[PDB]
């Protein structure tokens, strides 16, 4: 399954409308990705087969 | 639910567990440390800052 739509989440109460404030925020979020950061933080990229 | 409706704080999170379901996770011996600091400081305040 995948999903691509992007909305504003809400955590418990206080109801955002889509403005992220307190206890809101944005779905996603980036990455760090650099050559000097450690092994494990480093890019694998990864191609499955079905 | 005694955290945030009351009045709100500047910062609220927790770490390994949503802060949301505080109330299905189940402690055991909880302590308690508390000071006061620079709110400038408070960056300096996280699990892997200094």
């Amino acid at each position: 399954e995948r999903d691509i739509s992007t909305e504003i989440y809400q955590a418990g109460s206080t109801p955002c409308n889509g403005v992220e404030g307190f206890n809101c925020y944005f779905p996603l979020q980036s990455y760090g990705f650099q050559p000097t950061n450690g092994v494990g933080y480093q890019p694998y990229r990864v191609v499955v087969l079905s | 639910s005694v955290l945030y409706n009351s009045a709100s704080f500047s910062t609220f999170k927790c770490y390994g567990v949503s802060p949301t379901k505080l109330n299905d996770l189940c402690f055991t011996n909880v302590y308690a440390d508390s000071f006061v600091i620079r709110g400038d400081e408070v960056r300096q305040i996280a699990p892997g800052q200094t």
